[PDB]
């Protein structure tokens, strides 16, 4: 396999020409700009380096990679030395040696020998490469150093106390080198330039603008604490913990960006998480989340032990495995003979694997004996997965995330990369500081907009809601100026409803001049904009929840498509229309059912010819009929005719719409099983638990936004003693199906023999080329990195006629105002799993981004507690003054529990996947003391139904 | 904004891109890839003081002034302990014999020289013993030494080289960006080298060759890569001053 | 009134190719120094992050992080200056104010410039924008008179 | 291939009955005779231990490769605890833990810190097991100490000077941890007694009977210079 994983290589790899050098007697073959160290690395001849990473741009401060050249004068650095053809040099000369030896030195002459008492010892680049070189004596008898607390006379003035402000790393910088890797990292990396260098010369010390981390504009990414070699930035788990021994490849339970993450493993505890150099999706980054926020599966408060009830007002009963499936299996027998299979239904989870959500749709198809399934995807991106079919025929991806390096233009709506796929913003960034420019048509300043060192930019600010009103509008600029592509459109796609489409869209009402009153963007910039997106020769469309969550979310994406299909940006890398998936295996829980619609595959439930091949493998009679939906579901169940339910890692409560109304669909539920790792807002209606397990404890595999498949590994053992596929059969064997899996490799063969697309998928492919995209079969062996480069998929893509209808949640007098709800960086959607970290440090409260100016006239200052008088329902919150939403304009985060938001969320929702309306709700923002009602009575609820007994 | 490491041509093009002026590498000419990533054609003032002259009066009267290799004609600054100081525009080639023993007298106190550093604090100690030594880039290049700006100062007998190649190192570590580590802990580690010889110790004069070559072969800049030739050269030519 | 002479001074400098050592002069020089209260506005202006603009003032040496006296004394320690008796000058100088080199107060603040240009002239200084050369063991007594 | 090749396992292999044990939640099948440290190596899971090599039969010096066995009292160690069936071992609970790290702190209370700058870094069994357990502090303001050159009011008694009487390698007691594997091997090994332990305690130093090693009856095999876990000889 490649080396750049195993091994870290001296300098980015480069892209040119074949050229050959001889180092060291080696004969080697590596690209033009490919340094001497990197060509050195990959002939097995290592050179002593300490400040040059593959993460960031070589540096000569080190001084250290030194090597004697014929044809250069003096000994240059490797580093800062592109080969030349027919070069030959010289990597261990006496000269060097000595050089070397003089060097290190000079280092550790200001180094503390506190090797054998320190976090990094045996994973430092100092000690290696000072016993690399041969160190045997240092002749300097330092009276100037950083590291002695005390010096002669009295306190050291150069001395800086530690810094453990952040509860994840720590900084003594009496140990640092000032290499600047973690300046290179933070800057080139992440792209949020939070460190410097603090000084001129031996003074010269790594800081950020302020007295500690916390306080700076660090978001604890942790890629300074994984490119500092001599443990002055260091992870905390290694000073509580030892050193590492082994490691172990698993994947993040989060982002659905799939960042693959390597756990060092001294014995069974962990001890952190690094990631890997490896995933196109990370190439050795991540963020706060999946970098140290792991141990909530090392939390008191995680449940280890079935629990059954009988009724919601009496208390929980610890009890064994068997006796638990046994009354569960008995209810459900007797509701399913008394009610009938529709009576049933399941909710599958993406923050699982797709072996389960297999497991658990197949649970709910051939044993129960229905179609009523669902997942998270159905409240974010079910619009995506109807448009993208409408349009192209995948509902899934266009393009990788490599893809955004070729890239030339990035229009994003309705998403924050910053906050909600913090590593595809980072490479985002690292292409806008090179050029490339950004649209960006949020109502709120996003922190992608205000990043440092940027290029052009332009922001369309308009009003939640009209959002397909301004993709009308740049339709109409298109196509009454001439910009467009018609080769493109001949080729790929059809001109007879292209014709209709232009007829349409050219009429002067759907104009910019037009949509300004409605909307609120300026005409102007809406054209320029326009101009600028069909200008381009590489554009790329991103898009998140604020396209799909709303009234009209299909429309919009449809809208989006037809722009990335009239301006020509589809089949090529640096342009597509990516929706950016959110929670792990949303991708892959879609893909494996997860729908009532559908079978594992995309493939109709109607569909004779699939349904013939289903029951011909399961052996059992299938139904042709579509299910219910969440809120069909809870409809019926506030109607009746719906009994039974399997709540499989979801919390459809506090995640969920009309708090009140589900509640009360929730609580008239003869059966409501919960199968989550921690006691839940959803388990406070509940009759039945069950454990489950964390990624650590799994084995199987994710399925990404880019629709890659990264495969996850054990490394611990499961707590509960089964994983939650173990779990699902148990249940399913319980009620009498009769399965035998003994690893989710038979599930996944199982799944490549039914489906097509993973038929050529094997955990050994996984393994070996270590990634692949699900559209994989004896075509395509490799896999699918990018869609409908041959023409599309259903053959021809199809032009539709979008258009702008007012949304019934407009505001009046007593409901002025709108509301939005969004997310946070540090915290996860319900955080169950992050508010149980130290990620409380970041957010601990839920807060309201009001407007200054529609602050004043209620009388709102920041820090007070306000009251959001909605419709359908209402509810308390600290507020926060800021000029970053628009005025008339409301922007919340669901994070915490304590504060129940989704009670003023409107049952109002899409019309095609029905996905709620959480952008939009006219709300009441007042002053108030009380809570509320409504809070006050949740909590009494949760406290009298968390008990056990 | 008072830094002697941004007459570097990389220090300075980075000082005007408005960053902090540290040396880059060079990988990358600033003529290739200079100013925000443009071509920049960056030159000292006296090379572009001549341009004119010599487009308009002829090249060929410029090149007539000179030794075989250096051509045209150079101002010499001349201060420091000098009876007549200032400025002597001149063709290469003149011993600067001349240029200290006659042109410009003796030393204002009267007393004799002990000391003539060409160049700045970048450059070598030459005695009165080397009188014989024209004026060009080659030559003293040769010699053992530097002729850059044409910096020349004078020290009389009432001087002492200890405390002169003391300050190189001090001026080398106070003027520093910090960049690689030869002339970060390198000069400050040889300021402290250079107290310890004063002190008497024995152990300490090839701890300083040493440092010394690490730092010539070592350092990124020549800010850390001839701070060297002041300490060296006052050490091999003025030895009745350093126990 | 000190929002609106940083807005003015940002203003004045909009649109230039690396305006932030320009900008941090004219901040420097309306003021005295560059204070942490100026270090946000400057970046978001500039599109850079308060570190950079903090490691640039750090990095030079003519941004002061604090004011100084009423009067400054800059007086050089290079070469040529110390030929002809610059450390003479200086004891005699500290010895009248009573502050070391790079010892400040609310009164004088002596340091180093290290030339001035005055190489000829070796001893030389800079007091308050007035260059002086050929400084004596006598000027010092007129560079103090006029130096309360 | 083999384990015995690229990985040091505890203690020297036996002839014998399959055995089957629980190594902390690892199921693995081992000879009889064999110790609970090499079927812990077989079976991945490492324990810390320093003066237990294959080439040599274990002996309780070190105290560092402490488990706690379900059916016995206390924390025994695993070179000298010969496994049994059904026996269900816990290599890393929060007792054994701290007492590692008090052990490592002994150690380390009369060792030089010439890590950094000593011939065995990155090669020293010393250091990877004393950073393994995670030492973090010493607490001892040790006085006596064998490697301090100069005493309180003059010289260590305790120093003994280098010895690099032999072309091929040197003795450094200073950094001598006395586990005795230098002894043991070559003992067991070459079969040529040229070293012992001579004194009784702390006083204790490795030593042949002479006034250096190529004055001994030492034929300079290299099998305590490649058993010595620390530097001394090197
Ligand atoms: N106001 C507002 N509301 C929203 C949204 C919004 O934008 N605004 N977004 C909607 C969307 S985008 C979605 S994704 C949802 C997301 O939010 P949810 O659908 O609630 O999913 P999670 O946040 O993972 O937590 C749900 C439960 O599953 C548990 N769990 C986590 N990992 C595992 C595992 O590996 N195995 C098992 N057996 N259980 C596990 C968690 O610990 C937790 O108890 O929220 C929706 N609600
Ligand atoms: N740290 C962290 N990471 C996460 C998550 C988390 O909670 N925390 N959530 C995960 C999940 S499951 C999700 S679905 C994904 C996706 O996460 P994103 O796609 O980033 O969606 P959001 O952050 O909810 O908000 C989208 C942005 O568009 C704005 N907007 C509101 N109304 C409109 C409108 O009418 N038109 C337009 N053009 N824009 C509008 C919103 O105010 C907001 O700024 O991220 C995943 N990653
Ligand atoms: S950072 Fe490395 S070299 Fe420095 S004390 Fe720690 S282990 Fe030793
Ligand atoms: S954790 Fe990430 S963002 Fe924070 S300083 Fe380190 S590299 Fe920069
Ligand atoms: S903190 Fe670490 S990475 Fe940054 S300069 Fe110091 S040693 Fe290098
Ligand atoms: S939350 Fe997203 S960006 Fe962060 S580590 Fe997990 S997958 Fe990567
Ligand atoms: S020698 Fe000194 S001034 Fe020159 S580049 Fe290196 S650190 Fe900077
Ligand atoms: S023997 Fe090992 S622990 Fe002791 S000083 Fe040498 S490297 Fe460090
Ligand atoms: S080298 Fe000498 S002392 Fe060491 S094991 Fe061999 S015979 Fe024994
Ligand atoms: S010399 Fe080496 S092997 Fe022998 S007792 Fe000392 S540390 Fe152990
Ligand atoms: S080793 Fe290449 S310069 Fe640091
Ligand atoms: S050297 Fe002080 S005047 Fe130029
Ligand atoms: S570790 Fe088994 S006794 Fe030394
Ligand atoms: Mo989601
Ligand atoms: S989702």
């Amino acid at each position: 396999p490649p080396l750049d994983w195993t091994q870290d290589m001296g300098t980015p790899k480069r892209e040119g020409a074949p050229v050959h050098l001889t180092i060291d007697g080696v004969e080697v073959t590596v690209p033009a700009g490919t340094s001497v160290l990197r060509a050195a690395a990959e002939a097995g001849i290592s050179i002593p380096k300490l400040c040059a990473t593959d993460n960031v741009e070589p540096v000569g401060s080190c001084r250290l990679c030194m090597v004697e050249i014929e044809g250069m004068r003096g000994t240059p650095t490797s580093c800062t030395t592109p080969v030349a053809p027919g070069m030959r040099v010289h990597t261990q000369t006496p000269q060097l040696q000595k050089l070397r030896r003089g060097v290190m030195e000079l280092y550790i002459s200001d180094h503390p020998l506190d090797c054998l008492t320190c976090a990094a010892n045996g994973d430092c680049e100092l000690q290696d490469m000072a016993g690399a070189v041969g160190l045997r004596e240092v002749r300097y008898q330092a009276k100037d150093t950083h590291f002695a607390r005390r010096d002669a006379t009295g306190p050291n003035p150069r001395y800086i106390p530690k810094d453990n402000s952040n509860p994840y790393f720590s900084y003594d910088p009496a140990k640092c080198i000032v290499c600047m890797r973690c300046v290179r990292a933070c800057e080139e990396v992440q792209g949020t330039f939070a460190l410097t260098v603090m000084g001129r010369g031996f003074d010269a010390r790594i800081s950020p603008a302020a007295p500690d981390f916390l306080s700076s504009d660090c978001v604890s990414c942790g890629a300074c604490v994984q490119a500092c070699p001599t443990a002055t930035l260091v992870e905390k788990s290694v000073e509580r913990i030892g050193t590492p021994e082994r490691k172990v490849v698993t994947t993040c339970a989060y982002c659905g960006v799939g960042c693959s993450f390597e756990a060092h493993m001294l014995g069974d505890q962990l001890v952190r998480m690094v990631p890997w150099k490896g995933g196109a999706a990370n190439r050795g980054h991540s963020c706060v989340k999946g970098r140290f926020a792991y141990g909530y599966a090392t939390h008191q408060d995680r449940i280890l032990k079935p629990m059954i009830r009988d009724k919601i007002t009496d208390p929980w009963r610890e009890v064994n495995w068997t006796e638990a499936l046994d009354f569960t299996a008995t209810r459900l027998r007797a509701l399913r003979d008394s009610h009938g299979a529709d009576a049933l239904g399941v909710i599958t989870s993406s923050r699982c694997t797709n072996e389960e959500t297999y497991l658990v749709q197949k649970l709910a198809r051939a044993v129960f004996g229905t179609n009523n399934t669902d997942t998270c995807a159905r409240v974010c991106h079910s619009p995506t997965g109807y448009g993208l079919k409408q349009t192209f025929g995948t509902s899934a991806g266009t393009q990788d995330f490599d893809s955004v390096e070729e890239t030339d233009l990035a229009l994003v709506i309705g998403a924050n990369p910053t906050d909600g796929h913090p590593v595809f913003a980072s490479r985002l960034r690292k292409r806008l500081r090179a050029g490339a420019k950004l649209i960006v048509v949020d109502p709120r300043r996003i922190d992608l907009l205000n990043t440092p060192h940027r290029g052009e930019a332009w922001h369309l600010q308009l009003k939640p809601g009209t959002n397909v009103a301004v993709m009308t509008a740049m339709a109409h600029v298109i196509v009454t100026e001439q910009i467009f592509d018609k080769r493109f459109i001949g080729d790929r796609c059809d001109w007879d409803e292209w014709a209709d489409y232009a007829e349409f869209v050219a009429n002067p009402e759907y104009a910019p001049e037009a949509v300004e009153s409605l909307t609120g963007v300026p005409a102007g910039l809406l054209r320029q904009a326009a101009r600028a997106y069909a200008a381009a020769p590489n554009a790329a469309i991103y898009y998140g929840l604020g396209v799909t969550e709303h009234s009209q979310g299909s429309t919009t994406v449809i809208a989006i498509a037809n722009l990335a299909m009239m301006t020509g940006n589809i089949g090529r890398p640096g342009v597509g229309v990516n929706p950016l998936r959110g929670q792990n295996n949303v991708q892959g829980s879609c893909d494996m059912g997860s729908f009532p619609h559908e079978f594992p595959g995309y493939r109709h439930v109607s569909d004779d010819a699939t349904r013939g091949l289903f029951e011909r493998t399961w052996g059992v009679t299938l139904s042709s009929e579509p299910g219910l939906r969440i809120p069909n579901m809870l409809d019926a169940a506030v109607e009746g005719r719906f009994k039974a339910l399997y709540v499989q890692g979801e919390d459809i409560l506090q995640s969920d719409p009309d708090t009140r109304h589900v509640s009360a669909g929730l609580a008239a539920m003869d059966l409501v099983i919960v199968h989550d790792l921690f006691l839940n807002e959803t388990a406070n209606y509940a009759h039945v638990f069950l454990p489950g397990s964390t990624f650590l404890e799994k084995d199987g595999t994710f399925t990404n936004a880019e629709r890659r498949i990264n495969r996850v590994r054990r490394v611990m053992a499961p707590k509960a003693g089964f994983a939650d596929w173990e779990v699902t059969q148990m249940l399913a064997n319980a009620l009498g199906a009769g399965w035998h899996y003994t690893h989710p490799s038979e599930i996944m063969a199982e799944i490549a023999a039914t489906t097509p697309g993973f038929a050529a998928v094997t955990y050994e492919m996984l393994d070996a080329r270590g990634s692949v995209q699900w559209p994989c079969n004896e075509k395509a062996p490799e896999g699918s990195p990018i869609m409908h480069v041959e023409g599309f998929v259903r053959g021809k893509g199809r032009f539709i006629r979008t258009a702008y209808l007012p949304t019934d949640e407009k505001t009046g007098p007593r409901f002025p105002l709108l509301l939005t709800t969004g997310r946070i960086l540090s915290q996860y959607n319900v955080g169950a799993q992050t508010r149980r970290t130290e990620n409380t440090v970041w957010h601990g409260e839920d807060r309201l981004e009001i407007h200054p100016t529609d602050a004043e006239t209620r009388g709102i200052r920041d820090g007070d507690w306000v009251r959001l008088a909605s419709r359908a329902g209402e509810t308390t919150l600290r507020a926060t003054v800021t000029d970053r939403v628009s005025p008339g304009v409301v922007y919340t985060t669901f994070h915490h529990p304590d504060t129940q938001a989704n009670v003023v969320t409107t049952d109002t929702s899409d019309w095609a996947t029905n996905c709620p309306e959480y952008k939009v709700t006219a709300v009441q923002v007042a002053a108030s003391n009380g809570p509320s009602d409504w809070q006050q009575d949740y909590a009494a609820q949760a406290a009298a139904a968390r008990r056990i007994e | 904004a008072g830094a002697y490491v941004c007459g570097e041509e990389t220090s300075l093009l980075n000082s005007l891109e408005g960053k902090r002026g540290t040396v880059r590498a060079k990988p990358p000419l600033p003529a290739l890839k200079g100013l925000f990533g443009k071509p920049t054609v960056v030159n000292n003032l006296l090379s572009l003081a001549a341009v004119p002259w010599i487009i308009a009066h002829g090249a060929k009267a410029y090149e007539s002034f000179g030794m075989d290799r250096s051509r045209g004609t150079i101002p010499l600054q001349i201060g420091g302990n000098v009876k007549r100081g200032g400025l002597f525009e001149t063709g290469f080639g003149i011993t600067l014999g001349e240029l200290v023993e006659d042109i410009c007298g003796g030393t204002a106190s009267g007393r004799p020289v002990k000391a003539v550093q060409v160049g700045g604090p970048l450059g070598a100690y030459h005695p009165v013993s080397d009188y014989h030594l024209p004026f060009c880039y080659e030559q003293f290049a040769g010699q053992g030494g530097l002729v850059g700006h044409a910096g020349l100062v004078v020290h009389d007998d009432t001087a002492d080289m200890l405390k002169l190649a003391r300050f190189a190192m001090e001026f080398c570590a106070i003027e520093s960006c910090g960049t690689c580590t030869p002339c970060r802990i390198g000069a400050v580690r040889g300021v402290e080298v250079i107290d310890r010889i004063a002190a008497g110790d024995a152990s300490a004069m090839p701890l300083l060759d040493d440092l010394c070559q690490t730092m010539k072969l070592g350092s990124l800049c020549a800010l850390g890569g001839f701070t060297p030739y002041p300490v060296q050269s006052a050490i091999r030519h003025f030895p009745a001053d350093f126990p | 009134t000190d929002t609106a002479r940083l807005r003015a001074i940002l203003a004045a400098h909009r649109g230039r190719e690396g305006a932030l050592l320009p900008i941090l002069h004219d901040v420097q020089a309306a003021f005295g120094f560059i204070p942490e209260d100026a270090y946000a506005p400057i970046a978001a202006d500039l599109g850079l992050t308060r570190a950079e603009v903090a490691g640039v003032v750090g990095f030079y040496h003519d941004f002061r992080k604090a004011p100084a006296g009423r009067h400054v004394i800059k007086l050089c320690r290079a070469e040529a200056c110390q030929a002809m008796g610059m450390d003479a000058v200086q004891a005699r100088l500290e010895s009248a104010l009573g502050l070391r080199l790079g010892d400040s107060s609310e009164a004088v603040t002596l340091e180093a410039v290290y030339c001035l240009g005055l190489c000829a002239c070796a001893p030389a200084a800079m007091v308050d924008d007035r260059l002086v050369g050929r400084l004596d063991a006598a000027a010092v007594a007129g560079i103090v008179a006029e130096l309360g």
